[PDB]
């Protein structure tokens, strides 16, 4: 299930962060309420700080993906966003030795920043 | 009146203490302060309680050389506010001192320097005891110094460098160190005495018959011929009796302000007369920088004798010196030799491999073959620098890599002021 | 500068880690029970760099390993807090022990890595050692360096690495380990002790004629080596004092800090040494590539800066002329463009069972012959892709093998143009 993204193991986390990058190529633009990865962005702010440097490459991907499927209306609720999730994205993404790990984060930042109306 | 003293890094340090100890014996001043007997409170202040302590601050960043300080011989001598300590130290990197550990304790430096200067009325200046090579040394005196120069601006700065040398180095790096330091130590210091470590060396393997000198060795010869320098300011001669009076005779380039240093004698504990010793000033065997004089043009030259010495034997042994020898000088200078003497005797420490000697000698004279001096440093330098060797050291702790260019250059531009004065 | 904390990561990381306190427990006078015995305050002088008790900590996924240390002589000193050990081995396999179950422990490893750090006047940097072609040595040693330099950036860290050799294992993953474990270490790492079982086997077969060679008779020549590069660290001492100074004087280049160490003379486990080597035979022991403890021949490249370590009672100026001649009468093998780059520093105290001794540390470019050696194993290995399954199935990409083969091979190529540049 998808309570399997917070599971113990770290495979099988990694398989709900690519499950979860379908979900937000593959959904509907308006949008399910199982896309309910805007009012708990704890969530999400939890899977990017992994534990797992290819899980968590894995979870950024994934949060950048969601990140452009939100550019359909209404989602005024880009405020709450960047509080909760640039300061994980620039804490531990930024920060990575991880060539893609980081280029993804620079990327998910850059997102946030256009969602907001000024920097 | 007064002059105040510093000691950067563990030479500076551990310089200081065969100094302090030296002047202490010359001075029947105790381990403990007292005196059982003005002039000499140049360099010392005084207690309500009739005891005599150094105008001096003692600076490593780290605390093992200091901290053998204030657990020895002296320890009662200075006040503990005067000792100053780090933890880590700058591992022989001139950017460390200067830049990344040296700001971290700068400021306390200059705060206990201002508590010695408020208790000073006519404050001249400041004397300063540091090593090339290490990183402290270099980084944190250049730091300091120019600090000093805002702080202090309208007032001399008086440098004590010791110049390394193989057979006791203990880095690589100390070039860049000794070259990164000359450069932005330039400007900010009106004159400056080096020691070759090469020439101190060999003069304890010959005539203090020593096979493997130790640094006690080297300091407590290098303390008698700081002793000499500092003498006319500690027990008021006739010559050079402020620092003023060090710029007037023995600098007439604000740049090429680099005395040679040359003492006699060096008697092993195991008389000469007026005229041998002075011969011996132009030996180059008893210098403390190994170059040529014979190579060079001389811009000044000082005489300091000190004990059983009749002024007119200086006369005749002048006379001799001018007559039977060809001591070069530029046209634009006095020609005449500037002297002083302080019947004192040379005091030295009981148990010293050196003698007490009935007199003594240091000529200080600013001769144009000190640049050979230069010119080995800046050629190990650029051997490195060549390869960019050992610089990421450097710029990773804070340093521009273009500041040793700037710096190369600066070294550059000073061997020529050497050649152009003359030719 | 004053405390080092010490990690021992991995089968091979635990047994010359406390083959290493053996040794220095003993040169410091510490029994087993952790009290002073000795008779020399040149020996309780710096003791607060390694001790407190050692400042170690033990570390591997394999679990029987806490007791080989524990029942071994010194196994009683070490803290009980400071082992830290998994449930499961990581089988030779890097990615577990740098991605995957490695990568789960080395959290409580941290946690008492700072509770020794914290409790320190002025921390020097670390200490680890381990194996390159294992899983855990290699993968979580590395994965644990990575990890503490980003949390303790303003310190050393200085490894005992040995690299594998198919003389003391026949597993053909190793290549593939210490390749990517090099490629670590090249970045991660200010000095790295390169221990090669090559060359231990070499001696021990060659020079000791020893038929068969031990773990134990490997383990041997490794502790007595250890003690004797860390004999300026641990006593009173002008030159190379601390980490980051030698640091400092012997690595010119960050990426060239690769040490090829050597000592003399070889002795074997116990035997008797009646004749005391005099000062010049013991300096030639340099050159001497029998006394590499990196299989790798320094008449083959060039040395960029020498440590000389002499220990015993002797003649500094007679060391001071030796090491000064076999310089000069050897001009074209140490690196003109670097001058005065070679070092020397005497302690008064020997090794136990030795009158004399001297200890040569490196950095030679001839250790381009090393890795050389390790990377056409793991081309031979990588282009026919074999075990690849293990480290990919573990979250590896197969890419990561490329990019640490290049990279090793960029680290040879560096080695080689230094040793063909020139002053003029
Ligand atoms: N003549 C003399 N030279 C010394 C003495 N102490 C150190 N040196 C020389 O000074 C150079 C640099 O060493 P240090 O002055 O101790 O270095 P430092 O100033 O303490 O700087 P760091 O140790 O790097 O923090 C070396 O080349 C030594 O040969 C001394 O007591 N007397
Ligand atoms: N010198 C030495 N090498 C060892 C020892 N034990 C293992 N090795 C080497 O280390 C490699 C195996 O790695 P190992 O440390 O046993 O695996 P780990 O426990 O996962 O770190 C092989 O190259 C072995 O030759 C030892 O006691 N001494
Ligand atoms: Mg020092
Ligand atoms: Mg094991």
């Amino acid at each position: 299930l998808e309570q399997r993204a917070s599971h113990k193991v770290w495979k099988a986390r990694l398989n709900a962060y690519q499950e979860l990058n379908n979900l937000f190529t593959k959904s509907s633009v308006i949008p399910n309420d199982v896309a309910n990865y805007w009012l708990d962005p704890e969530l999400f702010a939890s899977y990017i700080v992994d534990s797992n440097v290819v899980a968590q490459e894995n979870a950024i991907i994934a949060l950048h993906t969601l990140l452009e499927y939100i550019s359909q209306v209404p989602n005024v609720s880009t405020s709450k966003l960047r509080l909760q999730w640039i300061p994980p994205l620039v804490e531990k993404g930024l920060s990575s030795s991880r060539a893609a790990t980081k280029a993804k984060a620079t990327d998910c930042i850059m997102l946030l920043t256009q969602s907001d109306t000024s920097i | 009146r007064e002059c105040i003293s510093i000691h950067v890094g563990q030479a500076g340090v551990q310089i200081g203490n065969a100094c302090w100890e030296l002047y202490c014996l010359e001075h029947g001043i105790q381990p403990d302060g007292q005196m059982p007997s003005d002039s000499f409170n140049t360099f010392f202040s005084e207690t309500g309680a009739g005891k005599h302590v150094p105008r001096a601050v003692f600076v490593d960043l780290e605390p093992t050389v200091i901290d053998e300080v204030r657990t020895g011989t002296y320890r009662q001598l200075f006040h503990p506010e005067q000792l100053i300590t780090g933890k880590e130290d700058a591992a022989n990197n001139y950017a460390r001192g200067h830049y990344t550990i040296g700001k971290e304790i700068i400021d306390l430096v200059l705060d206990r320097i201002r508590k010695l200067a408020d208790q000073c009325t006519g404050l001249q200046g400041f004397s300063v005891f540091h090593s090339f090579g290490g990183g402290t040394g270099s980084g944190f005196t250049s730091l300091l110094m120019e600090r000093l120069s805002v702080d202090y601006g309208k007032k001399s700065k008086l440098e004590f460098s010791i110049y390394p040398a193989p057979q006791v180095s203990t880095a690589v790096v100390e070039p860049y160190n000794s070259i990164l330091t000359t450069h932005t130590t330039l400007e900010h210091s009106d004159c400056a005495f080096m020691v070759d470590n090469e020439a101190i060396y060999d003069i304890c393997r010959r005539n203090l018959d020593i096979e493997r000198p130790t640094y006690t060795n080297l300091n407590r010869l290098i303390g008698q011929i700081v002793s000499s320098i500092t003498a006319s300011l500690r027990f008021d001669g006739a010559l050079n009796v402020d620092l003023t009076e060090f710029q007037t005779n023995l600098v007439p380039y604000p740049r090429a302000h680099f005395p040679l240093a040359t003492y006699a004698p060096v008697i092993s504990a195991e008389q000469l007369s007026v005229a041998e010793i002075t011969n011996a000033c132009f030996e180059p065997a008893n210098q403390m920088v190994k170059c040529d004089p014979r190579h060079g043009k001389y811009m000044a030259c000082c005489l300091l004798y000190r004990g059983d010495v009749v002024p007119k034997d200086v006369n005749a042994a002048i006379a001799t010196i001018k007559t039977k020898r060809t001591i070069q000088f530029v046209d634009w200078c006095p020609t005449g030799f500037k002297v002083g003497i302080n019947y004192e005797p040379p005091t030295v420490v009981p148990g010293g491999d050196l003698a007490k000697v009935q007199r003594a000698v240091c000529m200080l004279s600013n001769t144009t073959a000190i640049a050979e001096a230069w010119a080995r440093l800046d050629h190990k330098f650029d051997l490195m620098y060549a390869k960019r060797a050992f610089v990421h050291w450097y710029v990773g702790e804070g340093m521009e890599e273009g500041e040793f260019s700037e710096a190369r250059e600066d070294m550059a531009a000073l061997e020529k002021d050497y050649e152009e004065v003359g030719v | 500068m004053r405390e080092i904390v010490h990690i021992q990561a991995g089968q091979c990381g635990n047994q010359i880690g406390a083959k290493f306190w053996e040794v220095i427990s003993d040169e410091h006078g510490i029994d087993p029970t952790g009290s002073y015995h000795g008779d020399s305050d040149l020996q309780l002088e710096r003791i607060n760099v390694y001790y407190n008790v050692p400042r170690a900590i033990l570390v591997d996924l394999e679990p029987g390993t806490m007791d080989s240390v524990r029942s071994g002589p010194f196994g009683q000193i070490f803290r009980p807090d400071n082992f830290v050990f998994g449930q499961s081995g990581a089988g030779n396999n890097w990615a577990k022990g740098h991605y995957t179950e490695g990568a789960e422990l080395v959290d409580s490893v941290l946690d008492v890595v700072r509770k020794e750090s914290e409790s320190c006047d002025c921390l020097q940097g670390f200490q680890l050692t381990h194996s390159l072609g294992g899983g855990t040595g290699s993968g979580m040693g590395t994965l644990l360096i990575s990890k503490i330099r980003e949390e303790y950036p303003d310190r050393i860290m200085n490894t005992f690495s040995v690299v594998p050799s198919p003389k003391v294992s026949d597993t053909v993953v190793e290549p593939y380990n210490a390749t990517l474990s090099v490629h670590q270490l090249v970045e991660n790492t200010d000095e790295t002790y390169c221990i090669d079982n090559e060359a231990l086997y070499d001696i021990c077969f060659r020079t000791l004629k020893l038929t068969t060679p031990t773990y134990g008779d490997l383990n041997h020549l490794v502790s007595a080596t250890m003690s004797g590069v860390t004999t300026c660290l641990r006593f009173p001492g002008q030159l190379n004092a601390d980490l980051r100074k030698l640091a400092v004087n012997m690595v010119p280049f960050p990426r060239l800090h690769f040490f090829m160490p050597g000592f003399a003379p070889l002795t074997s486990r116990g035997s008797q040494q009646y004749r005391a080597l005099t000062v010049p035979e013991l300096t030639q022991q340099m050159f001497d590539a029998k006394n590499m403890m990196a299989a790798c021949d320094p008449r083959h490249g060039r040395y960029l800066t020498v440590a000389a370590v002499f220990r015993g009672r002797m003649s500094m100026k007679e060391v001071d002329e030796q090491m000064l001649n076999v310089q000069n009468k050897n001009s074209s093998y140490f690196v003109e463009w670097i001058p005065n780059n070679v070092k020397t520093a005497v302690c008064d105290i020997p090794p136990r069972g030795l009158k004399m001794s001297a200890t040569f540390i490196g950095n030679s470019t001839a250790i381009q012959e090393l890795f050389k050696r390790i990377s056409e194993q793991f081309t031979a290995m990588f282009r026919r892709k074999a075990f690849l399954h293990w480290y990919t199935g573990e979250g590896m990409d197969e890419m990561e093998f490329t990019e640490a083969e290049s990279n090793m091979n960029d680290l040879v190529s560096e080695y080689q143009q230094y040793q063909d540049a020139t002053a003029d």
